[PDB]
RNA sequence: CGAAAGCUAUUUAGGUAGCGCCUCGGACGAAUACCAUUGGGGGUAGAGCACUGUUUCGGCACCGAUGCAAACUCCGAAUACCGAUGAGUAAUAUCCGGGAGACACACGGCGGGUGCUAACGUCCGUCGUGGAGAGGGAAACAACCCAGACCGCCAGCUAAGGCCCCAAAUUCCUAGUUAAGUGGGAAACGAGGUGGGAAGGCAUAGACAGCUAGGAGGUUGGCUUAGAAGCAGCCAUCCUUUAAAGAAAGCGUAAUAGCUCACUAGUCGAGUCGGCCUGCGCGGAAGAUGUAACGG
RNA sequence: CCUCCUAAAGAGUAACGGAGGAGUACGAAGGUGCGCUCAGAACGGUCGGAAAUCGUUCAUAGAGUAUAAAGGCAAAAGCG
RNA sequence: CGCUCAACGGAUAAAAGGUACUCUGGGGAUAACAGGCUGAUACCGCCCAAGAGUUCAUAUCGACGGCGGUGUUUGGCACCUCGAUGUCGGCUCAUCUCAUCCUAGGGCUGAAGCAGGUCCUAAGGGUAUGGCUGUUCGCCAUUUAAAGAGGUACGCGAGC
RNA sequence: GCUGACGACCAUAGCACGAUGGCACCACCUGAUCCCUUCCCGAACUCAGAAGUGAAACAUCGUCGCGCCAAUGGUAGUGUGGUUUCGACCAUGUGAGAGUAGGUCAUCGUCAGCU
């Protein structure tokens, strides 16, 4: 209920039009910020991240974020859904210690 | 015109325009005496080689490069003429 | 270093500064190629017309 | 009839309705809100209709809350008046709605009758609208 | 309701039995929030003052009557709306005739009279 | 070679004049344009509530949540504009003089005012086209798309657009969708069309549907009301026999009565139910000489 | 004729577009040197209060600027 | 120094009107008719359902609001015509639409019957004469199965 | 090490709160004859001085309570070309504001004095 599974998100998919074009493969851009180390681009999946959300006890707990190996100990912060639709677009995550 | 609503609201007046602002921009060349900024009041204060005149017009008193910056205390926007 | 440059569509009905670019690279109708110095003030010249021309 | 008390101006421009509402697009004040899917002007007649049939279908049990507000006067010109001759007189009042905005929302009541009350309410309004639960994120 | 036709106007009394109950003047809050022409209302009609785009030889007074009765007919049903009583139809018989054709709800009309005086002028 | 339908002024507004735009001659010669790098100022789009207002809710004008504004701004781009440096390309820029024409503009995009986010409307700004531009496409169609006609050719390649026949070129290939001639007019809204996708609930401790039996007792809950007996309305949703049965989801009565339902047990035997999103469809859909809303 | 907006962050830019002003004033309300700081709120105080004058404490200006508005104004451009 | 020369680049120092008695040069650069564009308004239809209907929203009607269709009223524009496109009504003669007035077939009904009310289908036929007024219309009299709503340059004056 | 003068800079430099400082310096402080002050007032300005005190002020030090500064990512907008159901979308180039993580009780220069 509090792990989630998600992919780097390198240089080549940040940006508006490679964030929008990353959405149209469900996709969800996020960020984990925090600790004492630099913050990591990660994407979840939106089935995932919305199954995730659904969950009340989601926003208040410890997440793990397992990015296909290493694996970071993080609290959602932030969470911008579309406007009109609804649906998550990005996600703020901070690193606990 | 059957529901009594257009009537007299008489406003057509309007100043002729008054060509004011930047006349020559940072790091230009300017001879003494050209005219840098024409202002109401001091959106922009005259530093060192700039003079202002009675209607706060800005203009150069050297020759040299104008140099625009932001400096003091009250953050103001300040012209200089740089000898350069 | 040099490069070919081809235009493929016709330039008479774009920005004036296109146009400008087209004529400062060379290129004076369809299907004409020249070849200039490959330099980033050339590929400026390029990319402003980027959808007119072509570069090999 | 809501409407604004002294205003600062009598007429306004026309303006744009662009962009989606990023701001008030949140069930803030209730628990559960109806939203407007597509843009347009939310008229103060259209207001005052989706506020009576919520209400009475609510019944003083529960609370509303409306987030728009008409503050945009629109002019409009008298029949057989020409082009011209200065702008028109002001005859009713708008909000400015974006895809995403709330309209109203319900609080202190059942689920499924605060479900059927915005739908009752959503039938008055020039919008396709969503109904939505208020969330933490 | 009385509803007081003329060329040049219309009037709308609000009557209980055999008295006035009120008039439908500028001081009302019936009139307050209306989407339609408020009483008294003038016809003041493009052919009535002599402008807009229409000659007389091209005889449309009859169809600016009945236009015009038309527009009284919108104020009256957006008043009764909110009261729903029946009207009294108050005028010319032209008047009145050119009125019931255009009538949006002419169900609710209960009577019709014709050979009332004053009907700009008296109270 | 090649405009303009602009600005300013005008007893001016369809006239005219200076300037702008065209041409010719002369001078000058890179001082010009494009691009890269770089020095500037801004208050626009966006955004926001710090001021001027305006707005909703809560606590108590002030605190907190929450919106909005051309004539609000704590902020704030992209472009544009003004400079510098530098390459390449280019029939540049500037000035003096001879000759003008023009000062009714139009549409299509973009940003607005006005109008009704009406108008082949009107008024500005800016780009393109026409004007003054033929050719190909859009059936036909100044202003849209492609493209700028020196002349000749019974040569070839392409652009927009197209390739079943009219009519030149695929009855081409791959995987799907639609059944409405949708395609080839029209919305709110309605529906059990159909395809796809994320999750769920129930189920051989027999799921969904059907069928069989029950669906009860305080009690006609209290109030209200002529009457309010589950079922006009207002105020609770309690207990009991229970396998189960709501102080009732409907029909019904003036009110009762009565018929169902929810729910439970039995029969049968395997998958089933309802929301969410997405693609393409259906209804909503009535006009005048003749099919007549794919040119056929 | 002036100010704001329209006016699309240089200038300019139209409409019988949306809003307001001007056709003056002043020999000091000009020059200079010198000096000073406002509005409001709270508390105390004779008449005297919501508000006069006095004292205290907060107070970048919420004032003033001959006048419309805008832009400015602490070296005050405000006040002696 | 002397201008509300304020129509403020200021025609003269010095200046109002009428014309249906009229006239010329021009303009579809610009109005009245009719067409076109548009559809605010209008008319028609649909959505929601507060309420009325003794009870009962939906037989019938539909408050507050919402969405369309038509071109059809009142308008907006100024694109066509000013080297001329004759206006309203009547007469004669029509032609089309369907949102149907009658006749035909139906569903629902607050449909016992007879009569109706609504809505669906339906455009084959049919669909008064008079009094008043220039009237279209309208009111009225008397009928009829019914006395439809419209388009056609508000059809039709080189037909009256 | 500290103090004072004049600057750079103009909140990461400010506010608030607490502590330390009197040998030099600074500040209060004493007096009002004299210079010079008060539309009255030695309050301020000014002069002549050191009996007292670091109380206030000031300077320094400490902190995150407020302020202020502030990423990354995303979003909005946007130049150019294309498409569009006019909402927008695609390619490319740019890219906020708000908010979040976080940072901050400044940093320097010239001269003089006490140590």
């Amino acid at each position: 209920h509090f792990a989630l599974n998600a992919v780097d998100r390198s240089a080549e998919l940040q940006g508006k039009g490679a964030s929008r074009r990353l959405r149209k493969q469900n996709l969800v851009p996020a960020i984990i910020y925090g600790g004492n180390e630099e913050p990591a681009s990660i994407s979840i999946k939106i089935n995932e991240l919305v199954k995730a959300l659904e969950f009340e006890a989601f926003f208040s707990h410890i997440l793990t974020i397992t990015v296909d190996g290493v694996e970071e100990q993080a609290v959602i912060k932030a969470l911008q859904r579309h406007p009109a639709k609804g649906f998550p677009m990005h996600a703020d995550f901070q690193r606990i210690v | 015109a059957h529901k009594k609503a257009a009537g007299s609201s008489r406003n057509g007046r309007d100043s002729n325009p008054k060509m004011l602002g930047v006349k020559i921009f940072g790091g230009q060349a300017i001879v003494a005496g050209n005219i840098i900024v024409r202002q109401r009041g001091t959106e922009f204060h005259a530093g060192a080689g700039v003079g202002m005149g009675r209607d706060h017009t800005l203009f150069a008193l050297n020759d040299g490069v104008v140099k625009f910056a932001t400096k003091g205390k009250f953050n103001r926007r300040y012209v200089m003429v740089e000898e350069a | 270093k040099t490069m070919k440059v081809t235009q493929l569509k016709s330039g008479a009905h774009r920005l004036k500064s296109h146009k400008a670019s087209l004529k400062g690279l060379g290129l004076r109708r369809i299907n004409h190629s020249v070849v200039v110095e490959d330099t980033p003030s050339t590929r400026g010249m390029v990319n402003r017309v980027n959808y007119l021309v072509k570069v090999e | 009839m809501l409407q604004p008390k002294r205003t600062k101006f009598r007429k306004m421009h026309k303006g744009r309705n662009t962009g989606l509402a990023h701001r008030g697009s949140t069930v803030a004040f209730g628990q559960f809100g109806l939203k407007s899917l597509t843009r347009g002007r939310m008229t103060a007649r259209q207001i005052e209709a989706a506020r009576r049939t919520i209400t009475r279908k609510i019944k003083r049990g529960g609370k509303i809350w409306i987030r728009v507000f008409p503050d945009k006067p629109i002019s409009n010109k008298p029949l057989e008046v020409r082009m011209g001759k200065g702008k028109g007189p002001v005859e009713y009042w708008v909000c400015e709605i974006k895809p995403g905005k709330m309209l109203y929302e319900l609080e202190g009541i059942s689920e499924e009758l605060a479900r059927e009350a915005l739908t009752l309410a959503a039938a008055k309004l020039p919008f396709k609208t969503t109904i939505v639960k208020r969330t933490i994120m | 309701y009385t509803v007081v036709l003329t060329r040049d106007k219309a009037r709308l009394i609000e009557a209980a039995n055999d008295r006035v109950v009120a008039e439908f003047d500028t001081d009302n809050a019936k009139q307050n929030n209306m989407e339609g022409i408020p009483f008294p209302i003038d016809n003041n009609g493009l052919y009535t003052t002599g402008d807009g785009g229409s000659d007389r030889s091209a005889n449309n007074e009859n169809s600016y009557l009945k236009e015009f009765f038309n527009q009284v007919d919108k104020s009256v049903q957006e008043l009764w709306g909110e009261h729903k009583m029946p009207l009294v139809i108050v005028g010319d018989v032209r008047n009145i005739s050119y009125y019931k054709e255009v009538c949006d709800r002419p169900e609710n009309i209960i009577a019709t009279v014709s050979n009332l005086t004053e009907l700009e002028d008296g109270n």
